[PDB]
């Protein structure tokens, strides 16, 4: 950050704040251009990953240069414009994560954004924690916080929209209702099962039958849709809680 | 309070310039200048701000006040004449 | 209607605005 | 310190003919007369300028993908590489671009329907140091292109007119509670 001993000094932390918003804004105008054809190419994909894990490796360092709590570091990185890249980020998340959770192809790209969405929690988490009470930096989250509740509100009900599936699931209201179970519930028998657990709103419901499987005749797997599902939503919404 | 004002009345588009050579006149956009027609506003009778920024703080009301104009130049204060 | 192509086609009207044809008559003689 | 969005501006600049710092602004009335006009402030102690018909309104600022979101058919802060609209804070006409001519120098008006490229504008750094996607400070030098006939917000000799030179502007602060006394207003002057 400082760099005494040498001649002028180079703020490398900024810099590399720089580069993040550089890396966030591009993603930003991919999204744009995918932002309503919603069936996404092979070397859409291909490209998109690729450069998932490059933002991922800018929060592992963002982490491990912050995550020793070294005041100053926190100080003059607090200063900076990362609090606008972690908005476009959330920006990008809550309907990206809408549009993506539709297809059966689009699982891979899901798993990754999942897991960026997991490490990005973890850097501005391990960065909040030399607060008192009312912190400056905690001022700092909150007011982020403010400037973008919409998307944030989208992302918390699509945890809730695969977290009460499973509980709904886990009961044997609906599970014991087909006499198998094994993973043979028809659409029909489980549109008045999701309906008639009584937490869903229709729309929701609409959007849950849209996203789940189509399996072939009416059907849909416990294991293999809601315990596919449910493990990255659990972890995730774990660091989010 | 204390920071100058210039007055155009609206319905012609002229300034009341203080011509206290002949009377409190009201002249044109060309002819109007600082010393000519800048008012302020105090709370009384008395003579005992303008370099801030953003929208500032609210002084004064609309309903709730009573301003006594003070002109700059010559320290005249507004007055009437005694349907 | 692809969106820029009009306004680079309406760039391409704002010059030479069809005066061109003094030239296509001129030319045609010679 | 930044210019956010939904507060009130104008559009500056200085002509110099033989030493001359005339620091017109800009100023267009709409009603009956949609062609854009001068404004002088340089003869400020001179003229006090009727500055009602010169001020504007941003409405929104989206960036350029977000402009094509919207031609499918919240105070943020604006940067280097947004479009944005400009209303007439006075007369509620949105400041456009016409299609016509006074070369091939395109006029300037006022309009109502904010549908089509006619009303909005990017912004360009007038800077080799600040740059594209930073903010935009009070009082920064910028450059306004618009989307539809993409020319300079020129000033020409004195015409102001879409042209494929560009023309340096500035931009200044004019206003930003209720039951209080607020400059510029037009208002009574009771006396019992």
């Amino acid at each position: 950050r400082t760099q005494t001993g040498n001649n002028t000094t180079v703020n490398i932390i900024i810099s590399t704040v720089d580069y993040l918003l550089r890396v966030q804004e591009s993603i930003s105008d991919f999204y744009w251009y995918y932002s309503g054809k919603d069936v996404i190419d092979e070397q859409g994909q291909r490209n998109f990953s690729k450069a998932i894990q490059v933002a991922k490796q800018v929060f592992n360092t963002l982490t491990e240069y912050i995550q020793g709590p070294c005041t100053g570091n926190q100080q003059s990185l607090a200063h900076s414009r990362l609090w606008d890249a972690v908005v476009g980020f959330l920006h990008v998340f809550a309907h990206m994560q809408m549009k993506l959770s539709q297809d059966s192809s689009q699982i891979e790209l899901l798993k990754e954004l999942m897991d960026l969405q997991k490490d990005m929690v973890v850097m501005l988490l391990s960065m909040l924690e030399g607060n008192v009470v009312n912190g400056t930096i905690g001022k700092q989250m909150v007011d982020m916080l403010v400037e973008s509740s919409n998307n944030v509100e989208m992302i918390l009900k699509f945890f809730d929209m695969f977290l009460k599936l499973k509980d709904l699931t886990s009961s044997d209201t609906f599970k014991e209702y087909d006499p198998d179970g094994k993973g043979v519930i028809s659409k029909r028998d489980f549109h008045k099962a999701m309906e008639s657990h009584k937490h869903y709103t229709q729309s929701e419901t609409e959007f849950l039958l849209s996203c789940a499987e189509t399996d072939e005749n009416e059907t849909l797997d416990y294991e293999e849709f809601v315990k596919r599902f449910h493990e990255p939503a659990k972890d995730i919404g774990f660091n989010v809680a | 309070w204390g920071q100058p004002f210039r007055l155009r009345h609206v319905t012609t588009g002229k300034y009341l310039s203080l011509m206290e050579d002949k009377s409190l006149l009201l002249m044109d956009k060309e002819k109007a200048d600082v010393k000519s027609t800048a008012f302020t506003f105090r709370s009384s009778k008395e003579k005992l701000r303008k370099e801030v920024d953003g929208m500032g703080t609210s002084e004064i009301k609309y309903g709730d006040s009573v301003c006594f104009i003070q002109h700059i130049g010559t320290g005249l204060w507004l007055t009437y004449q005694s349907s | 209607a692809k969106g820029e192509a009009i306004r680079i086609r309406s760039i391409l009207r704002s010059l030479i605005p069809l005066g061109d044809l003094v030239g296509v008559i001129s030319i045609a003689f010679q | 310190q930044f210019l956010r969005t939904d507060d009130e501006v104008v559009l500056q600049c200085t002509a110099t003919i033989h030493k001359e710092q005339q620091k017109l602004c800009l100023a267009a009335e709409g009603f009956g007369n949609r062609l854009c006009f001068l404004e002088s402030t340089s003869n400020s102690k001179n003229v006090p300028p009727d500055l009602s018909i010169c001020t504007f309104v941003l409405e929104q600022s989206l960036s350029v993908r977000a402009l094509q979101e919207m031609l499918a058919n919240g105070h943020r802060t604006l940067l280097y590489g947004h479009a944005i609209l400009l209303r007439h804070s006075y007369s509620g006409m949105y400041l456009c671009c016409l299609s016509t001519s006074r070369k091939l120098a395109f006029d300037v008006g006022l309009q109502e329907d904010t549908t089509g490229e006619a009303c909005w504008w990017t912004i360009h750094p007038a800077s080799k140091q600040r740059s594209e996607g930073e903010k935009v400070r009070v009082g920064d030098d910028l450059i306004l292109v618009s989307v539809s006939s993409e020319r300079y917000l020129h000033l020409s000799y004195l015409h102001v007119d879409a042209a494929f030179q560009q023309t340096l502007w500035s931009v200044a602060p004019i206003s930003s509670a209720q039951g209080y006394l607020i400059g510029g207003d037009v208002l009574r002057l009771l006396h019992g």
